[PDB]
RNA sequence: GGGGAACUUGAGUGCAGAAGAGGAGAGUGGAAUUCCACGUGUAGCGGUGAAAUGCGUAGAGAUGUGGAGGAACACCAGUGGCGAAGGCGACUCUCUGGUCUGUAACUGACGCUGAGGAGCGAAAGCGUGGGGAGCGAACAGGAUUAGAUACCCUGGUAGUCCACGCCGUAAACGAUGAGUGCUAAGUGUUAGGGGGUUUCCGCCCCUUAGUGCUGCAGCUAACGCAUUAAGCACUCCGCCUG
């Protein structure tokens, strides 16, 4: 339930950080799903952009 | 981008602030419509562009039939110096 | 508006360093580009192998273009033999 | 660039032809044409030995410039040129310094562009680069096999070949067919490909067209007599009962290799 | 050879078990096939189990003793070979339930039944 | 109806934002399937309700490497979003279409519909040239059967893919034409805008536009639809008469 990007208040998300992506990632690379990271419908699709820049520039494996 | 459609409203402007007034538009539409035409020869196939091109060129259309019947000096004033038959 | 990230090999001598990083920004400032600033990351596990690396060497190039000196990067970065990722984003 | 005539008469009734629009002049340059007579596949002693030939229009031979050894100077190309030697089309390219030459024109060129062909030349259409400059992955045409020689693998219209990857002396390079070999890597090819490639669809409509290019007729081994060819002879229309097909010659001429089976070159093309 | 990953193959009609060492090398393997099930029999959990200690058998008089398991596929030997393994005396160290999950992969075969 | 003079709600333009698998072109990348060479490796592997054809001592399958290629973009993914419809999901860039919100600065009825006409229009299919991993009509073999030209198993050609043309059909379906206005509520959810406590989060109240689910009156022959009408009405087109 609880929405961390609007609870921080934080704006677009600067694919350059990529230490909350691995929170956002399970372990095993498979990206999270809403039922589980709580976040809100309309950042989540700009998340997996974000996450799929950064895997294809390999800062986040395809598979751990 | 969006400069030329300030210079075209700015030239054509005929009431201090006019952005209506559809012998202005019209400027707008002819612009957009050889515009999308110099994309469509470099891309033949992408019809949804080919769809808002027919969209709009009927837009101009019936602009300028609406401009015609509200006057013909304007009308001809406006169609010689555009070049367009 | 372009925001430039590539990759170099790990093994490059520091003297072939600053001569690799420095054409490349001279393709780009030559290009029409400006470049509104330069970053550095350095080391960093990659991820996973790409070639044969184990790790890589991390280099940003935030630029500002007419976005057709960016094309001619992209086909200089994929040519050149030593650089293995790179990628551009047009910031909104 | 191709076009179908209207079947006015009966002879045009299947015909296409490629209109000359990527050829920009008609008049060679006058310094680099040469003599060429026609042999008609006639041996040094007169006899013949290449049945199906002889007797088309006569033509002028240009010499290309298949070594690209001048290395270094800027070249510009303004023109492309028809040629009747090979199915390719030419363009005279004019130096920096001031001697002109000729080169098969690859596609994607034009005229007013730029050509390097140094060993750290930038790599686009037209340049020629020693192998080893060459990227993985990169199709490219006028190969040779010994350094200096001048191309020699990929230089009719459209061909192409495309390297597979460097390992050490030698280079993986696919050429047309796409049997792989291998080939040294101090070797100096043309990078892009052959600019005709429409030249396979032309539909020749008339039997004079082939022999205006210079094709005699060919006549069926089945017709001719049992003394002149091993499949001549027997009373009405006759298949062949000589089990497997064969040439005029003896030998069979139907699914089986000939090159000599312990060649040098073997090693190199045995990669695939 | 002292250690060595065990990799057991867990389909709906058989179950193969074969050993290697960190170096990806072989050297035994096992199957209900080899141990002499011909039918539906091998896909059943026993087969599997079976093959589980015969691989151990011919595993440790070569002399390793530490393992850790690759298991392939679903099937019903998902759980009968693994602690037949420890059943076996041995020690297998992890389980690693690698399977070839394809993103998209190619088009699978047509359905069963039309 | 015709003509003249108004006016701004309808319809547009400008201004500030917002979203998106909207379209076309170029390049890029990850896991696999297959094939190939290589190391190790013994006796079967594969397959179905049992089986068999097949592949294996010419060393299979398995397992560790390295290549080669062509197809699709896992979770994110949601009765989510976009598009007029077909349809559209990996990433980046180039070009480009439409929509919604708040405005009130502009024009002042410029609007709706639309026979013929024009263009798009899944899959199969056709023509030319490439490409071909997997799948797979046809076809072969093995099973089942009294028979099995099939259901099942092992192969596998054409196709499936790409570029340009052609065909113009689908249960092309919400089996509901397009536009406009009015007629109880409740409840999710998508993109917004305003306000009340703070310009913290997040709590609530209004508010447009979508997109679902229940449900009055009303309609319905019954199902059921019910502000996304199949209700109440007006224009325009298409279609029906065992």
């Amino acid at each position: 339930k609880v929405c961390y990007f609007t609870s921080n208040g934080i704006t677009h998300i600067d694919y350059k950080d990529v230490d909350l992506l691995k929170k956002f990632v399970s372990e095993r690379g498979k990206i999270l799903p809403r039922r589980v990271t709580g976040t809100n419908a309309k950042y989540q699709r700009k998340l997996t952009a974000a996450i799929k820049r950064a895997r294809q520039m390999a800062l986040l494996p395809y598979v751990s | 981008t969006q400069e030329r459609k300030n210079q075209l409203i700015n030239e054509f402007k005929t009431h201090e602030s006019d952005t209506g007034s559809p012998e202005v538009q019209i400027a707008i539409l002819t612009d957009s419509i050889n515009n999308l035409n110099e994309h469509l020869r470099t891309h033949k196939k992408d019809h949804h562009s080919r769809r808002g091109l027919l969209k709009m060129v009927g837009k101009r259309r019936n602009l300028l039939t609406y401009l015609r019947n509200k006057d013909v000096t304007r009308y001809r004033e406006l169609i010689n110096k555009l070049g367009l038959r | 508006k372009y925001e430039v990230m590539y990759i170099i090999r790990p093994n490059i001598d520091e003297e072939s360093k600053k001569a690799v990083i420095e054409r490349f920004n001279n393709v780009l400032t030559s290009n029409g580009a400006e470049i509104t600033g330069t970053k550095d990351w350095g080391k960093r596990r990659l991820a996973y192998e790409i070639n044969d690396f184990r790790d890589g060497f991390y280099q940003i190039v935030n630029v500002q273009s007419d976005a057709a000196a960016v094309q001619e990067f992209d086909r200089l970065a994929k040519i050149s033999d030593d650089i293995i990722r790179h990628i551009v984003v047009k910031e909104e | 660039a191709i076009k179908k005539y209207k079947p006015t008469s009966n002879g045009r009734r299947g015909m296409t032809t490629s209109d000359f629009a990527e050829i920009t002049t008609d008049k060679p340059e006058k310094s680099l044409l040469a003599p060429l007579h026609k042999k008609g596949g006639r041996n040094n002693q007169g006899k013949l030995t290449v049945r199906h030939q002889g007797g088309g229009h006569k033509r002028q031979y240009r010499v290309i410039d298949f070594k690209r050894d001048k290395d270094g100077i800027p070249g510009r190309v303004a023109t492309v040129e028809y040629d009747p030697n090979r199915s390719a089309n030419i363009a005279l390219i004019n130096y920096a310094d001031g001697e002109k030459r000729y080169i098969l024109a690859p596609k994607g060129i034009q005229v007013g562009t730029e050509i390097m062909s140094g060993p750290e030349a930038d790599i686009k259409v037209g340049n020629a680069l020693p192998l080893i400059n060459i990227p993985v992955g990169t199709v490219v045409h006028n190969i040779e096999l010994k350094p200096g020689k001048g191309g020699q693998l990929v230089r009719s219209a459209g061909t192409s070949a495309q390297v597979l990857g460097k390992e050490g002396k030698y280079v993986l390079v696919r050429l047309n067919s796409g049997e792989v070999r291998m080939i040294l890597s101090a070797c100096r090819a043309s990078i892009g490909q052959v600019g005709n490639e429409q030249h396979e669809l032309i539909n020749i409509g008339k039997a004079g067209r082939s022999r205006w290019k210079g094709i005699r007729p060919t006549v069926r081994g089945s017709v001719m007599n049992p003394n002149d060819h091993p499949h001549g002879g027997g009373e009405g229309r006759a298949p062949i009962g000589r089990k497997s097909p064969m040439s005029p010659w003896g030998k069979p001429t139907l699914g089986f290799k000939t090159r000599k089976k312990k060649n040098k070159s073997d090693k190199f093309i045995v990669r695939r | 050879i002292e250690s060595g990953i065990a990799h057991i193959r867990s389909t709906f009609n058989n179950t193969i078990v074969t050993i290697t060492d960190t170096h990806g090398n072989a050297i035994s393997w096992s199957s209900a096939g080899a141990l002499g099930f011909r039918g539906s029999r091998k896909s059943t959990p026993f087969a599997a189990q079976m093959a589980a200690e015969t691989a151990a058998k011919g595993s440790i008089e070569h002399g390793l003793k530490t393992l850790e398991v690759t298991v392939k596929g679903p099937g019903s030997g998902r759980e009968a070979a693994i602690r037949a393994l420890q059943a076996a005396g041995l020690e297998v160290t992890a389980i690693r339930d690698v399977t070839p999950v394809p993103h998209n992969g190619c088009r699978p075969p047509k359905r069963r039944r039309v």
